[PDB]
RNA sequence: UCUCCAGGCAUACGCGUAUAACAACUCGGAUAACCAUUGUUAGUUAAUCAGAAUAGGCAAUAAUCACACUAUAAAUUACCUAUAACUUCUCUGUUAACCCAACACCGGAAUGCCUAAAGGAAAGAUCCAAAAAGAUAAAAGGAACUCGGCAAACAAGAACCCCGCCUGUUUACCAAAAACAUCACCUCUAGCAUUACAAGUAUUAGAGGCACUGCCUGCCCAGUGAUCACUUGUUCCUAGGGACUAUGACGGCAAACGAGGGUCCAACUGUCUCUUAUCUUUAAUCAGUGAAAUUGACCUUUCAGUGAAGAGGCUGAAAUAUAAUAAUAAGACGAGAAGACCCUAUGGAGCUUAAAUUAUAUAACUUAUCUAUUAUAUAGUAUAAGUUUGAAAUUUCGGUUGGGGUGACC
RNA sequence: AACUAAUCCUAGCCCUAGCCCUACACAAAUAUAAUUAUACUAUUAUAUAAAUCAAAACAUUUAUCCUACUAAAAGUAUUGGAGAAAGAAAUUCGUAAGGAGCUAUAGAACUAGUACCGCAAGGGAAAGAUGAAAGACUAAUUAAAAGUAAGAACAAGCAAAGAUUAAACCUUGUACCUUUUGCAUAAUGAACUAACUAGAAAACUUCUAACUAAAAGAAUUACAGCUAGAAACCCCGAAACCAAACGAGCUACCUAAAAACAAUUUUAUGAAUCAACUCGUCUAUGUGGCAAAAUAGUGAGAAGAUUUUUAGGUAGAGGUGAAAAGCCU
C-alpha cells in the first residue's frame, strides 16, 4: 500500500504567476482614506 | 503463462452481469442495492 | 457452575448435591455409602452393616459442597417432629 | 477496472450502444429505415414584431420599484369575474349553469392550449 | 435462457434448422454426458403416420409416387420424399424403394390376406402371419415409433381375434390391436452396422465427445467368515 | 545532412482528453534536453463511413472459379394473396503516442492491406582490470570430458532394445510421459414421445471395460442303450405309488509412428588434454537520479585452553599508528521462502468402507384414509403409520511399547 | 548561534433523559446496457435459521441469540446423556435537560462511505492549527525525540566502573528479556524515537462501624446475630465449521453467429516438408528479475479431435473434467 499524493498546497502571487491567472480589477466597496 | 490480466475489458459484458437493471431482476439483488444505499455509497452499481 | 446467571444474576445450585447430601445448620453434611444398594448376595454381613449407615463428610468435601448450593439450602427450618431436631446444633465442642 | 463513476454516454461502449443527448424527436423511422420528419413536430418560434417597441433591457435606477404583490386566485377573480356578475345579480339576471358567460370553462378538452394536463410548451 | 428449437406447429417439407444441446438441459446442467459440437444439420420433418388422407378428402386407401429416396443426417435409416394428391410429405424409405415407385396407403382391413408389396403401408389385421413389417404403432392413430432404425424388421407372429403379436428386433415380442397399421418390408441401410469410423475425428464430426478417463452382495450373516 | 535498424497504415474491442497551442519549471518521466507533468485556451463537422404496417399461403435439388468431378461430416429476408399508408434528413459515434498486466513493464492483444514509399535509434561522458554474461577464431589430438556427447560443432547420417498401436490430450506457475483419449472389440441396462437422451426408436440410446488383426487353447455342452428304452434328476401322494424331464474366460504376437526411456557406430567438434586472443555486455572512473532483504549494542584481532561437535568478546600467552578504494568467500552454527525429518494435541480436513448413529433421495411392498366399482371383491391414492433398499448426512479415530508387520499387554 | 522536527484547541463525537411520526423539497430525466420524451418483451419475499461454541472428546442436550412490566416469591417447584446446564407460576409490590464522558493515533470509519483496492458482493483511509484586524505582507514559541550538522579517526577489546594531575594507557568486568533447570559461549524476540498496547465479578473468609435477642426503608436471615462499608479472578494468535450474498471478461466445458491457413510434394489425407499461427521439448540467462513464470536459443503441431473472435450457459452440499483430485479471476 502507500498513501496518495496532495499537492499539499506572498505565497498566492507565486501560484497565480507560474499558472497565469485573470486578475480583473475590483472596485474597492470602502474608499481609502 | 504471466497472469495478472484476467481482466477483459467489454462494456456489454459489464453493464449485464452488475447493471441497474440485472440487479433488480433478483429479489437478492434488489438487496445488494438496499444494502449500498443505506451504507451510502455513490455507485449503486456498475 | 453458574455464578452470574442469565436471567436472574445470581448463582445456581446444583442439583446434584441438593438429591445426594443433607446440610444440619451447623455445617455439616450427610451422605450415604456407595454401593449400599449393589450386589448384596456376596457382601459380608459386616459390611452391609456398615454400608448402610449414614456418614458425615471431611472438612473438604463439606467445603466444597457449600460452593456448589446456595444460601436457601443452608437456613434453618423448623420442621414440626424433625427427625434430625438434635443433629442441628454442636454441644461440648471445643475446638 | 472500468470506471463506474462517470455518466454513461453514447460516446462510449460499442457502436452498437447509442443514445440521445436530450434532443426531442422531429419524426419517425420506418420499416427498412427511412427517417420521416413530421413538420408539426418541429418546433416553431413566435417572434414579434419589436418595431416602435418602448421597452430596452434594462430600466432608470430613478423608476419606484413596486410593493410585490404576487398574484392569487382570488385577486384574478375579483379583477375579472366580480364586476360582472355583481352586475348582472342586481339586474337578476343570474344563474349557476350560465357560469361559462362570464368565462368559465366546464372541461379543458377541446381546447387547443389546456391548463391541465399541459400541452403546451413555455 | 434454453429455449428448445422444436417449436414449429405446422408441417413442411422444407428442411429446418436445428440447434444443438450439448447435452445440457433448460437448466443449463449436462444431463447426458458425450455429446457436443459435430457438424450443423438440417431437420426435414417426417410423417410417421403413413395413412393420413388429404384434406379435405375421404378415408380410404390412397396412392403416392415416390420422388426421391435421400440421405437424411438426423438417423440411421434414409427418408423418401413421396408425393400425393397436392401433398408432399417426407416418410422412411423401406430396403428396395427407388424414385419412380408407387406405394399404397391401405384403410381396408383385409377379412382375407392381402399380398403383400414392399413398401406399402396395410393394417396388421390384413398382413398375414409371418411377413417382415417396420415403422409398427403401439395403438391406431399414434403413429409409427417402432422399428423405425436402419435395416431393423420385425416379425408378426401371430394374429387371434382382434389382436396381433409382433416380435421387436431385440426380439421382445409386443401385442398390438389389428387395426394397427405396420409398413411391409426391411427398413434400408442394411448395413449400416457394416459401417466402419475409422479415426477419432469422425466421432467428433458427429457429435460424439470423448469419454471420460476415471478409471455388490452384501453377504448374509451366516455366511460372513468365508468372504 | 550523414550512419545504421526493419511490422507499418487502417478498422474492431477497449480507454476517456493522454489530443493541439501557449505559458509555466513545484509535482509527474526512474536523469537531462524536452515535455507525456501543472495551469489556460482550443478541438472530432456525414442522407454515401458507423449506429438505432397488418394477416394469410408455400418451399426436396449445398459449398468449393461450380462446368466436368465425385464425395461425406449432408451444409442459407425471398416469391405470391388481400388490407393500410400516398413524398422524408432528425438524433448519435468521429481527437491522441491510447487498451489488459500496480509503472512510459523486453509480456498479452482480433481482422484487412501491404513489407519500407510507412516507422524507427542499440552508445549520458570516459576507461578498457578481475569475476560474471554473449558472440567469433583454434596449432596437434578428437569424447581422453561427463552421472550422461549436457553445451557446442566445417556434424545433423545408420542401426538396435523397452514402453505405448497411430494424429491427439494433462498436472496455467518444478512432472508432456510408459498416464489419459482413441477407432476396433466386449459386457451390462432400457420396448419408449412433446424441454436433456430426442422432435430419436434396439443396425437406437445410455453406463462401463478394453489395443487391433490373425492364432491358440479352459469352463460349459444328463448317462447308457441308440430317432427309441432303462438308470438318474425333480416333485408330490403315502418304502410303495403317481406326476415331469426330446460350443468357450485364457493366453502368444507388428508394420508405421514417438521433443518417451535405455544402447551402439560413423562424422563432428574448446566437452576435454590445456587453455588462449578479439569484440560487445557488465565492471571501473566522471555527471544526474536513487532501491532491497538485513540491523540488541559494538571501541568488531591471532593461537592454545574451557565448553553442548561449538569463542572477536571467558582463562593464559601473543600481536597491534589511523582511515579509505578495488578484489576473494574461511567464518559471523551469515541472510531469505509457506522446505525436509520425528513426535505432541481428548486441534483440523480430504478420501474409503465391512466404524457408530441416522436417512418421507429414489425404489418397492403392507395397513389405514379417500374414490370407483363389485359381490364380498379386485383396482387406484394431494395423507398418516410400518417394513425393505440405501443417494446421502453427522461424528469419531484409548493407552504402553529403537520406529514399521503380527501379536500382545492395561 | 540549526536543520529535520516540536508546542496547540475545537471540528466533531459518546452515553442518558425527553419525545411517536406527518423532511417525502425547483423544471426536466430515469427501471431501456437506470437516470435515453411515445407502444415492441408485460409485472411477484420466505416452508422450521444453521453452525461455531459448552459438556475439558462426542452422538440427546448447551442461558442470550430466539423480547412481553418492575421488586419479591426464587435460583425455590420443576426440567436434564438427572451430566454440563436449564428454570417458572399462583401470590404480593409499584402515581416519577444532564456528564468525578472523549479532545485530532482519543471520540463516530468519517474533513468521507470519499480517495483508493476489488469483475462483483464487498473492504476502506489519511489529515487541521497566526492575529482584534492580512483593506496589518500570514505569525510566534522550544539546551528540548530518534536523525544529522557544528566537529572523521589515532595500540587494547559488552565500551563502563575504580580511579587519576591527566579524554585515552593501568586495574576490575562472559549484553538484555523470556526460556530452559536453580547453567550456558544454548536458543527465541528487539534498527532506533514518539504515542498507544494486557486482572473484571463478593458464595465463604478477614477488617471498620450501626443496632442488638434481634437486625434490615415489606418479601430475608437469626441458639450473638444481623445490617452497611472495604477487600477478587488478563491481552494478542489458527487451521476449521455454518448461513446468506457475489463471481465463468481468467480458466474447464458447452450453445449460437462469425473468421484464418502462403509455398511445395503427395495424393485424395486427424498424409509429407515448412512459414503465419498454436504449443512449450532441452539448455543457458534471470531469480525483488523486462516478467508474482519472462528472455535468448533450440524445438512439437501447422486442412484439423486445428486455431482464433464475439455474445450467451452451467456456481460451491455445486459446476466443469480426452482423471492431472486439473480448473472455477
Ligand atoms: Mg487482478
Ligand atoms: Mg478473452
Ligand atoms: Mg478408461
Ligand atoms: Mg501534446
Ligand atoms: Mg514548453
Ligand atoms: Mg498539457
Ligand atoms: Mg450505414
Ligand atoms: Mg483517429
Ligand atoms: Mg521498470
Ligand atoms: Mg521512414
Ligand atoms: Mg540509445
Ligand atoms: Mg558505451
Ligand atoms: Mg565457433
Ligand atoms: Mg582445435
Ligand atoms: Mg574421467
Ligand atoms: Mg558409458
Ligand atoms: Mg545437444
Ligand atoms: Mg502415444
Ligand atoms: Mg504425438
Ligand atoms: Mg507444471
Ligand atoms: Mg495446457
Ligand atoms: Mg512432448
Ligand atoms: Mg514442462
Ligand atoms: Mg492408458
Ligand atoms: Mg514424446
Ligand atoms: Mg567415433
Ligand atoms: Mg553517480
Ligand atoms: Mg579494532
Ligand atoms: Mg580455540
Ligand atoms: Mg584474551
Ligand atoms: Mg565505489
Ligand atoms: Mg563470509
Ligand atoms: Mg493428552
Ligand atoms: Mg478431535
Ligand atoms: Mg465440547
Ligand atoms: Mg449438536
Ligand atoms: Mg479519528
Ligand atoms: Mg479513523
Ligand atoms: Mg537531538
Ligand atoms: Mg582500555
Ligand atoms: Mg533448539
Ligand atoms: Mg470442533
Ligand atoms: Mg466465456
Ligand atoms: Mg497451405
Ligand atoms: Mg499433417
Ligand atoms: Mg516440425
Ligand atoms: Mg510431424
Ligand atoms: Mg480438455
Ligand atoms: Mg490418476
Ligand atoms: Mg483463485
Amino acid at each position: 500500500r502507500f498513501r496518495p499524493p496532495t499537492p499539499e498546497p506572498k505565497e498566492f502571487l507565486e501560484y497565480a504567476r507560474k499558472a497565469g491567472l485573470v486578475i480583473p480589477q475590483e472596485r474597492l466597496e470602502r474608499p481609502i482614506h | 503463462r504471466a497472469r495478472g490480466n484476467e481482466y477483459q475489458p467489454s462494456n456489454i459484458k459489464r453493464k449485464h452481469k452488475h447493471g441497474w437493471v440485472r440487479r433488480l431482476s433478483t429479489p437478492a439483488g434488489v438487496q445488494v442495492i438496499l444494502r449500498r444505499m443505506l451504507k451510502g455509497r455513490k455507485s449503486l452499481s456498475h | 457452575l453458574t455464578y452470574c446467571s442469565t436471567r436472574k444474576g445470581k448463582r445456581k445450585t446444583v442439583k446434584s448435591v441438593v438429591h445426594r447430601f443433607l446440610r444440619l445448620h451447623s455445617g455439616l453434611w450427610l451422605r450415604r455409602k456407595a454401593g449400599y444398594k449393589k450386589k448384596l448376595w456376596k457382601k459380608s454381613t459386616a459390611r452391609k452393616k456398615r454400608l448402610r449407615e449414614f456418614v458425615f463428610c471431611s472438612k473438604t468435601q463439606s467445603k466444597l459442597l457449600d460452593k456448589m448450593t446456595t444460601s436457601f439450602w443452608k437456613r434453618r427450618n423448623w420442621y414440626a417432629g424433625d427427625p434430625y431436631q438434635m443433629y442441628h446444633d454442636r454441644t461440648n465442642l471445643r475446638v | 477496472g472500468a470506471d463506474r463513476m462517470s455518466k454513461w454516454t453514447s460516446k462510449r461502449g460499442p457502436r452498437t450502444f447509442t443514445k440521445s443527448r436530450g434532443a426531442k424527436k422531429t419524426g419517425i423511422y420506418t420499416s427498412d429505415r427511412k427517417f420521416v420528419q413530421i413538420k408539426e413536430m418541429v418546433p416553431e418560434f413566435v417572434v414579434p414584431d419589436l418595431t416602435g417597441f418602448k421597452l430596452k433591457p434594462y430600466v432608470n435606477y430613478r423608476a419606484p420599484a413596486g410593493i410585490d404583490t404576487p398574484l392569487t386566485a382570488k385577486a384574478l377573480f375579483q379583477e375579472t369575474v366580480a364586476p360582472a356578475i355583481e352586475k348582472d345579480f342586481k339586474e337578476g339576471t343570474f344563474d349557476a349553469n350560465n357560469l361559462e358567460k362570464y368565462g368559465f370553462e366546464p372541461t379543458q378538452e377541446g381546447k387547443l392550449f389546456q391548463l391541465y394536463p399541459k400541452n403546451f410548451p413555455r | 435462457k434454453f429455449v428448445s428449437w422444436k417449436s414449429r406447429t405446422k408441417y413442411t417439407v422444407k428442411p429446418v434448422k436445428m440447434r444443438k444441446s450439448g447435452g445440457r438441459d433448460h437448466t443449463g446442467r449436462i444431463r447426458v454426458h458425450g455429446i457436443g459440437g459435430g457438424h450443423k444439420q438440417n431437420y426435414r420433418m417426417i410423417d410417421f403416420l403413413r395413412f393420413r388422407p388429404e384434406k379435405e378428402k375421404a378415408p380410404e386407401p390412397f396412392e403416392e409416387k415416390v420422388v426421391v429416396v435421400r440421405y437424411d443426417p438426423c438417423r440411421s435409416a434414409d427418408i423418401a420424399l413421396v408425393a400425393g394428391g397436392s401433398r408432399k410429405r417426407w416418410i422412411i424409405a423401406t430396403e428396395n424403394m427407388k424414385a419412380g415407385d408407387t406405394i399404397l396407403n391401405s384403410n381396408h382391413i383385409g377379412r382375407m390376406a392381402v399380398a403383400a408389396q414392399e413398401g406399402d403401408a396395410h393394417p396388421l389385421g390384413a398382413l398375414p402371419v409371418g411377413t417382415l413389417i417396420n415403422n409398427v404403432e403401439s395403438e391406431p392413430g399414434r403413429g409409427a415409433q417402432y422399428i423405425r432404425a436402419a435395416g431393423t424388421c420385425g416379425v408378426l407372429l401371430r394374429k387371434v381375434n382382434g389382436t396381433a403379436i409382433i416380435q421387436l428386433p431385440s426380439k421382445r415380442q409386443m401385442q398390438v390391436l389389428e387395426s394397427c397399421t405396420a409398413t411391409v418390408g426391411r427398413v434400408s441401410n442394411v448395413n449400416h452396422n457394416q459401417r466402419v469410423i475409422g479415426k477419432a475425428g469422425r466421432n467428433r464430426w458427429l457429435g460424439k465427445r470423448p469419454n471420460s478417463g476415471l478409471w455388490k452382495i452384501r453377504p448374509l450373516p451366516p455366511m460372513k467368515s468365508y468372504v
